[PDB]
């Protein structure tokens, strides 16, 4: 089997909603706020290692 | 080939099939009486289909490094047949030839003791360039065969052919067995003969030219 | 209930196209999973690939080459076709219907499961031969019994037929009138694909000197009939 | 000298490997031909 992590999503998409808000404090109130993928790097950089 | 097991009528058997479990296995289980075609007992272990009785159970694939059992308590006469396994091994490829099936027999009365007899090639047969020795097994209680031909003190182990054992209405079963040599091997050696052990009872006896 | 009825020729020339049929009764040939095992004589089965419909296909990858599939709605069947057959082939093709199963011990997100699959209602099958032996009639031999052999009576005594091809040959002794102490094994297949049969009976040692024993071979493919006498 | 370990490919493309190596023992003269297990992200090939 593979090795793998659990998150709930209930949870990380309610935390994930309180970052969103503190960030539109600095850049606007009514602004796309995106979430993406790690860019490039190392296996470190790249993952959660 | 075949794995044969003796079972008292109206007590447990054990049967083994199957190479040892690398992964967790959907064992399945089949059932071919003689002459008739294979029928199911147990598919994905101890689950079972309408219609089968709950003396049949299979043991569970979640544990490793263990083969497939199919229990049977207090076997019936109806249940003796032959039983393959079919191995669904998440570790190994797909399995396409079933494993080498057990033969399952209730004792069905006592044991006899096979009768032999051995004949020598016949005379005309040497004109025509063949040499064909016969060792006739009869009379033998269950139907377990055991060829051993043995030329004096080495065997042969090429050159022999033996048919399966079947009952003759009666509870004896029926072995033939032969040998074909050449006209010069049969004045080579001093004396063969052809051994039959039964159940761990060996019957020998010899043949020599004139 | 299902009724299916396996149909095929049962005999076909070496390195020629075998082609079998499955009759279906009782369901549609389309809604269930159809698969076909063969079984050589004295083996364990063997299962050579099933077939559904929406191109749920696969094959033994022994045999994957020449192996092929096919069904048809309309007249509810299922056919087996194999290119090239041997010896190797000669074995009872059963058709059964086949059902699937999952089987998950993993999360399943990343594939850590596999379906497995059983046969729950079979047929009487087919028993089909690859051989390219013609009609040979039998040779006999007679076996000669030893004389005055023990203080116990009762020599044997038989013969030998070999070399025989097809099936079934009838034996009896002196034209049915010996008819007790008469043992006729079953015919040992050769390697070389010809049947031979051997029979033996127990006499008298007494009346072992002089009597009238002889063995009759009757063989219906070649008419033929030989008889032998038999004395030590 | 490695070998996939024992898995059905479905696609399971395991990075785990199956290798044996001559290494060295206790004693100089003496090696031993020992296996061992190594996922993908810890060997390379060599040519
Ligand atoms: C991170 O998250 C991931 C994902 O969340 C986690 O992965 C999970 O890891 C677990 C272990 O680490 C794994 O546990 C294993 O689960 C399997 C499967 O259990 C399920 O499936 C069983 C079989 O179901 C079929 O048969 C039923 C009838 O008996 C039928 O109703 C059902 O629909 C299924 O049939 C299907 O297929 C048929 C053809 O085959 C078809 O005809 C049908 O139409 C249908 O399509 C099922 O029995 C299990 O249900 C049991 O558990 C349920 C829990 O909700 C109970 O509600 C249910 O009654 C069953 O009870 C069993 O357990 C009870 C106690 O819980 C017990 O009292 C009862 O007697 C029974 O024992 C499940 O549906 C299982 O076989 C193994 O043993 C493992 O337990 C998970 O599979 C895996 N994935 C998921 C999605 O959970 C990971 O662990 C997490 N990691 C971390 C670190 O957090
Ligand atoms: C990573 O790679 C390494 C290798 O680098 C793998 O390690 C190998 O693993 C395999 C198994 O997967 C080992 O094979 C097993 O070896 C056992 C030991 O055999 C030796 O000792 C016994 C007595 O103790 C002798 O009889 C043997 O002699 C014979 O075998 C040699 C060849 O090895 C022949 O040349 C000789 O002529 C002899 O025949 C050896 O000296 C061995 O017992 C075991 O046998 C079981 O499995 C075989 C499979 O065919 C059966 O025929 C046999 O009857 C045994 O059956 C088992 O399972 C049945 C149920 O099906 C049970 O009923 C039985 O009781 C029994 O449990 C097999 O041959 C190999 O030796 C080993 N080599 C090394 C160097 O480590 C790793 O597995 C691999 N791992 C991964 C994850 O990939
Ligand atoms: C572990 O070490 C042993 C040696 O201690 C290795 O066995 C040796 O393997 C080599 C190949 O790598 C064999 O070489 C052969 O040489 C002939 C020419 O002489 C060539 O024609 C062959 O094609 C091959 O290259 C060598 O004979 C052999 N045996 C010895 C030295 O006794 C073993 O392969 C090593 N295992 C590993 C590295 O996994
Ligand atoms: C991670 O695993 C822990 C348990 O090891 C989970 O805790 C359980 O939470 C449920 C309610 O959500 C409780 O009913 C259980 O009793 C808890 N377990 C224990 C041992 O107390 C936890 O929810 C899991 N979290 C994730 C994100 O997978
Ligand atoms: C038998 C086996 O597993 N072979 C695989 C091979 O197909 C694959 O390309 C390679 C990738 O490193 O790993 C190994
Ligand atoms: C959950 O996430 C979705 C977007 O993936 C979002 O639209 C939704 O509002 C989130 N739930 C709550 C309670 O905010
Ligand atoms: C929301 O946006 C409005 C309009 O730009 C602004 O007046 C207000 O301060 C913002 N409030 C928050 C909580 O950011
Ligand atoms: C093995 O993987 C193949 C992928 O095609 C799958 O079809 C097969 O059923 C699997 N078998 C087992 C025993 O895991």
């Amino acid at each position: 089997r593979q090795a793998h992590c659990n998150v709930s999503k209930a949870t990380w998409n309610e935390t994930l909603g309180k970052v969103v808000k503190q960030l539109r404090k600095h850049f606007g109130n009514n602004t796309i706020i995106r979430f993406a993928n790690s860019s490039g790097g190392d296996l470190e950089v790249t993952t959660h290692s | 080939a075949p794995t044969f097991v003796s079972v008292a009528p109206g007590q447990t058997a054990r049967i083994t099939c199957g190479e040892e479990s690398l992964g967790s296995r959907s064992v399945i289980w089949y059932q071919q009486r003689p002459g008739q075609a294979p029928s199911l007992i147990i598919y994905n272990n101890n689950d079972r289909p309408s219609g089968i009785p709950d003396r049949f159970s299979g043991s569970p694939g979640s544990t490793f490094g263990t083969t497939a059992t199919l229990t049977i308590t207090s076997v019936e006469a109806g249940d003796e047949a032959d039983y393959y396994c079919h191995i669904w091994d998440s570790r190994r490829p797909t399995n396409w030839v079933f494993g080498e099936g057990t033969t399952l027999i209730v004792l069905s009365q006592p044991k006899a003791a096979p009768s032999v007899t051995l004949f020598p090639p016949s005379s005309e047969e040497l004109q025509a360039n063949k040499a064909t020795l016969v060792c006739l097994i009869s009379d033998f209680y269950p139907g377990a065969v055991t060829v051993a031909w043995k030329a004096d003190s080495s065997p042969v182990k090429a050159g022999v052919e033996t048919t399966t054992p079947s009952k003759q209405s009666n509870n004896k079963y029926a072995a033939s067995s032969y040998l074909s040599l050449t006209p010069e091997q049969w004045k080579s050696h001093k004396s063969y003969s052809c051994q039959v052990t039964h159940e761990g009872s060996t019957v020998e006896k010899t043949v020599a030219p004139t | 209930q299902v009724h299916l009825q396996e149909s095929g020729p049962g005999l076909v020339k070496p390195s020629e196209t075998l082609s079998l049929t499955c009759n279906v009764s009782g369901t549609l040939v389309r809604d269930n999973y159809w698969s076909w095992i063969r079984q050589p004589l004295g083996k364990q089965p063997e299962w050579i690939g099933y077939v559904h419909d929406s191109g749920d296909t696969n094959y033994n990858p022994s045999l994957k080459s020449r192996v092929h599939l096919s069904l048809d709605k309309s007249k509810n069947l299922v056919s087996l076709r194999l290119t090239g057959v041997t010896a190797a082939d000669s074995a009872i093709y059963y058709c059964a219907t086949t059902k699937h199963g999952r089987r998950i011990y993993g999360v399943v997100a990343f594939k850590e499961w596999f379906t497995y699959f059983y046969m729950d209602v079979w047929g009487k099958g087919t028993s089909v031969t690859v051989s390219s032996a013609s009609t040979k009639g039998p040779s006999v031999f007679p076996l000669a019994p030893s004389s005055k052999s023990t203080s116990g009576g009762t020599a044997a005594l038989g013969c030998l037929v070999k070399d025989y091809f097809p099936e079934p040959v009838t034996v009896s002794w002196n034209s049915g009138a010996l008819t007790s102490g008469v043992h006729t094994f079953p015919a040992v297949l050769q390697s070389s694909g010809l049947y031979s049969l051997s029979s033996v009976v127990t006499v008298p040692s007494s009346s072992l000197g002089t009597q009238t024993y002889i063995c009759n071979v009757n063989h219906k493919p070649s008419n033929t009939k030989v008889d032998k006498r038999v004395e030590p | 000298q490695c070998t996939n370990v024992t898995n059905n490919i479905t696609d399971m493309r395991g990075e785990l490997k199956n290798c044996s190596f001559n290494m060295t023992t206790e004693l100089r003269d003496k090696k031993q031909k020992v296996y061992s297990l190594f996922y993908r992200l810890d060997v390379v090939q060599i040519n």
